[PDB]
RNA sequence: ACCCGAAAGAUGGUGAACUAUGCCUGAGUAGAAUGAAGUCAGGGCCUGAUGGAGGUUCGUAGCGAUACUGACGUGC
RNA sequence: GUGGUAGUAGCAAAUAUUCAAAUGAGAACUUUGAAGACUGAAGUGGAGAAGGGUUCCAUGUGAACAGCAAUUGGACAUGGGUUAGCCGGUCCUAAGCGACAGCUUAACUGCGUAUACAGUACCUCGUUUCGCGAAAGGGAAUCGGGUUAAUAUUCCCGAGCCAGGACGUGGAUACUGUACGGUAACGUAAGUGAACUCCUCGACGCAGGCAGGUGCUCCGGGAAGCGUUGUCUUUGCUUUUUAACAGCCACCCUGGAAUCAGUUUAGCUGGAGAUAGGGUUAGCUGGCUGGUAGAGCACCUUGGAAGGUGUCCGGUGCGCUCCUGACUGCCCUUGAAAAGAGGAGGGAAAGUUGUUAUUUACACCCCUGGCCGUACCAAUAACCGCAUCAGGUCUCCAAGGUUAGUAGCCUCUGGUCGAUAGAAUAAGGUAGAUAAGGGAAGUCGGCAAAAUAGAUCCGUAACUUCGGGAAAAGGAUUGGCUCUGAGGGCUGGAACAGCUAACUCAGAACUGGAGCGGACAAGGGGAAUCCGACUGUUUAAUUAAAACAAAGC
């Protein structure tokens, strides 16, 4: 069975805080619980061991990334445009 | 109890201060002296030593 | 004596019963037994060789 | 009477930071003389939750250049940077994530974190989680350099100051709602004790400017001069503007 | 504390110049018997269960070795 | 029944303090302090623990005879094994690789 | 300045064993109710288990003190 | 200093005492017996801290004190009592705090991480400054039985261990230079390692269930003694114990996985090498022997303290307790340091077949272990509240029955009957019960008290931030006795044959003054309005709210 209609992660919170508030919270909650792919072995075991650190279990490495995702967006433009100003430069 | 050896000597001095005068200090000559003044009782009045 | 009668059941009515019954025994015990004895079952089985390898592991899952 | 709890913050006492289980103060390896003529080949040994802010640091292990034994710099983690990475800190590294250039050397669009106000200065500007200083662009010699601030503002900082290349990690930390008192009061008890503050109206007249009158109001204007003493200031200090933003 | 499990070592410890004494035990059950040497770090003891081979054993402990402690 | 009372100076439930239910030739009912439960040596830098070497606190590894305290091989003491043959292996290459280049650096 | 009488002022010291708050290091808190994500099966997203989240609820110890404007009010 | 008030108010919480004999001038009150009660293991029990300071123990007693009494006493008097290498302090550092260099100020004070702080003679190294700060953090090593009027892990008997320093006899190893074995993981009676460097332990959060273990509780057989006996009862109860210390019982190799397989209660694991087969290693508070029956315990017979037998063999569990182990989850919270012990990399030194030289934890043997605390109370009488005050004050252990239950109710071990008594039973009180008919008409106001209450099965609205409301509302059943069905484990190879262990559900028959959650325990509900969103906080001793805070803005 599907036990709730629709607030999933976040019927924990129960009937207080507000429901904008409460849905803020459940999309980026969904994020960090998450799973993600490692660079470094492959396998898609990768947890957020703090704000900002995350593991690889089945790999044992630790990498910095994201409060709350391993890549933040902003990160991945930085590692397209430095790689770019790397090859100009000669 | 748990007490320093300095504090073992403070008590332990004033065991020896709390006994009746002797019987005879009374029957000397000249002497205005009946039964002890500073004798304590360990309930009534406390020491702080 | 009184428990004599009550292997017996007797004593066991539901005016007795002053527990939930998830008190008195839980469903997560009642599970764990049933599971545990049949887990055991297949690999027995197994060892025995009635039960396939392909068998054993669609009747763990069910 | 009575001294205001903006006035007995500086007092020390109870409002100090609570640094205990903070594990060292993060910054750059200090200016050597390998740094600036050539480089040096780092080893990202660990990364750590330092508490009482946002980044990560890493724990990096040099070797010395003039003894046997081996160095271990803490600095601010930049994101991308992982436990098993070479970092390589000085004038000639190359222009990659983790690395620690002068800003002279750096071509202007380059995305820095962690950056030097003066030369040797270890590390002041663009710490915080999610942060960076961006270079607009240099001086004709090489010796001084513009740098645009996480605030907005220009700054001019000599070249030979140094900084890691990319964005510092933990990025995006605030767009979640502190839902409870509990997770406010959390936050703060591993920083010094500014929480939770009382609102000055509900205070009598005696322990603040606002407080005192039978209607819960200020009654006179929330805004103060830069010139005002110590417990003067209180509200919106010095305020070239107010009300909401267009 | 410790034991020993063979007539070769047993026959060392007692001749040893710093062993006092030797306490012997036996129990009914069957004349299961101990020797025990009191020596200077550790008492040394010696289980055996037939009884015919630990009478012949007391002779070959020294006369010149002190004490013999029974029970009984 | 029987009930029982602590030993030793300390009477509060830290982990020093810590103890066990004995019951005795007096067939009477005690305590003994034992102490912390040891944490056997993980070793570096993949922080597995390693075999061969047991379990104790730091002060009674002085006792033990020093073949107990170590694997015999090559930074067996506080090594993986699997870990040193990464180090070999790097340093077969690390080394291969540099001598290739400054023999064809002759040219 | 006939005798007794203030609310106060100033100078220099003594206190956080009670209480207010921060820090360091220790200790503590039955048994029930509700059943969030995750996972497994079967059916064409539903149904059944599994699971054990929460400044959740009932309620011991412990912390607290609403009502009776109860007792007591030259009191224990 | 002394009256009237006045022999008056009053001595009424914590269920409770009674009978006999002894002691004494004197007994409602002391002691001993016999009965009867209470406390009811989050005890009024057994031990520590703070605080107290001799209250501890014995013998004695004329007052006063112990709100009646007193032969009693925490009172009074005269004596006696606290034994440590291992229990603590001592040592380390935490938050912090004193001082050095200096810097301020008339000083008093205030600041204080600044500085020139090993191989007689010859070199070569050299960055941190001294100290205080934990009797719950870190940390060298101890356990059994006995013993005194009062002390015990401290005395005695026995069995060990640790720190520092070491002779000796007998073994290992090397003597052109520090042991060997195994494919490996790693191993064995031993198996050198300076400077310098790196690493490990010390060293760490909370919640959740799961598995295993100690102790407790429990069921049955055997052997002792005990109890009951008008009646029945192969019966009910107590004892049947084993210390520290010491020895022994995740990872590697072969191999190569999809028709994917292994696996937990839960998920996870696997070509960065799974299943499987064979190894290695970690461990607990596991098993066996030593310690160890000589002790301890339970009984029996001769003395007027001597000598004996017995101490055996098995189960059970979502049980209760503390511990370990590996997991799973939670955080804008990621959960001390230093002393000290050890490992490794390094290869400095020595050693030429004998008085050598490495072994001072290879085995055995030998010597020494200072200083201070140590009695007792720890509270309805040893602390603080002026007091032997219905108040307050940190920690540990924690039995049986009923039950979900450390709830309430009754009980065993341990503890107690300490709280002035006797007689009468008016009004008025204090607390506690019950009331025909009516059912808020009382009152500012349903204030007070009633009524509801557990479990199972059925059923459940408006509204809603879809999570809730909800135990909504509204109903039916429950005892005893006699049965029936469903649910496991271990053995020999279509599934059969033997042996056997749980308290948990479902249903039926019969029976009763229609009772049965029979005592205890245990929501009254519903419809609307105002304020604050919620949990949280507050005027210690008249105000807990609509006030403060709060996330969000």
């Amino acid at each position: 069975a599907k036990r709730t209609k629709k607030v999933g992660v976040v019927g924990k919170y129960g009937t207080r805080y507000g429901a904008s508030l409460r849905k803020q919270v459940k999309k980026i909650e969904l994020q960090q619980h998450a799973k993600y792919s490692c660079p470094f072995c492959g396998k898609m075991a990768t947890k957020r061991q703090a704000v900002g650190i995350w593991k690889c279990r089945g790999c044992s490495k630790v990498m910095t990334g994201g409060a709350w995702t391993l890549q933040t967006a902003a990160a991945a433009t930085v590692r397209s445009t430095v790689a770019r100003l790397r090859k100009q430069a000669g | 109890s748990i007490k320093g050896l300095s504090l073992k000597k403070h008590l332990g001095r004033k065991q020896k201060q709390n006994r009746p005068i002797p019987p005879w200090i009374r029957m000397r000559t000249g002497s205005k002296i009946r039964y002890n003044a500073k004798r304590r009782h360990w309930r009534r009045t406390k020491l702080g030593m | 004596l009184y428990h004599e009668a009550k292997r017996a059941g007797r004593h066991m009515g539901k005016g007795k019963r002053k527990g939930t019954r998830e008190a008195r025994l839980p469903a997560k015990v009642l599970w764990m037994r049933r599971q545990r004895v049949l887990r055991r079952l297949l690999k027995k089985y197994r060892d025995s060789k009635k039960i396939d390898k392909h068998m054993y592991h669609s009747m763990y899952m069910r | 009477g009575r001294v205001i709890r903006a006035q007995r913050k500086g007092r020390g006492s109870v409002f100090r930071a609570h640094t205990h289980k903070r594990k060292g103060e993060a910054k750059l390896r200090p200016l050597d003389f390998a740094e600036r003529r050539g480089y040096i080949k780092g080893l990202v040994k660990d990364i750590l939750h330092d508490p009482g802010r946002g980044a990560p640091l890493a724990e990096v292990s040099f070797r010395d250049a003039y003894r046997y034994k081996l160095n271990k710099q803490r600095m601010v983690a930049v994101e991308g940077m992982y436990t098993g990475q070479f970092i390589y800190c000085g004038k000639n590294a190359a222009l990659t994530i983790g690395n620690i250039l002068p800003l002279n050397k750096m071509p202007e669009g380059t995305v820095v974190s962690n950056v030097e106000e003066k030369a040797g200065d270890r590390g002041t500007l663009a710490r915080t989680s999610g942060t960076y200083a961006t270079i607009v662009g240099h001086s004709d010699d090489g010796s001084k350099t513009r740098i645009r601030l996480p605030s907005g503002a220009r700054k001019t900082v000599s070249g030979y100051s140094r900084g890691m290349v990319g964005i510092v990690a933990g990025g995006g930390r605030i767009d979640k709602p502190m839902l409870k008192a509990g997770n406010a009061y959390h936050k703060y008890k591993v920083k010094r004790n500014c929480w939770p503050k009382v609102r000055g109206v509900a205070m009598n007249p005696v322990e603040h400017p606002h407080g005192g009158g039978n209607h819960q109001h200020i009654g006179h204007p929330s805004t103060v001069s830069r010139m005002a003493a110590p417990g003067q200031k209180v509200g919106l200090i010095a305020a070239r503007r107010t009300g909401l933003l267009r | 504390a410790k034991e020993i499990r063979d007539l070769r070592k047993f026959l060392l410890t007692a001749r040893r110049p710093d062993a006092k004494r030797v306490t012997i035990v036996r129990q009914h059950k069957s004349t299961v018997t101990k020797f025990k040497i009191r020596c200077s770090r550790y008492l040394y003891t010696f289980v055996v269960e037939d009884r015919e081979k630990a009478q012949k054993l007391e002779g070959s402990l020294p006369p010149s070795l002190e004490k013999v402690s029974i029970p009984g | 029944a029987p009930r029982l009372v602590y030993r030793r100076h300390n009477h509060y439930a830290t982990g020093s303090n810590r103890v066990r239910r004995v019951r005795t030739p007096g067939a009477k009912v005690v305590f003994h302090n034992v102490g912390k439960q040891p944490s056997r040596p993980k070793c570096g830098n993949c922080h597995r623990a390693l075999p061969g070497i047991p379990a104790v606190a730091p002060h009674r590894l002085r006792l033990l005879k020093k073949r107990e305290r170590t694997v015999h091989r090559a930074y067996g003491g506080s090594r993986c094994h699997a870990c040193v043959r990464e180090r070999i292996v790097r340093a077969f290459l690390v080394e291969e690789q540099k001598c290739v280049k400054q023999v064809l650096q002759v040219k």
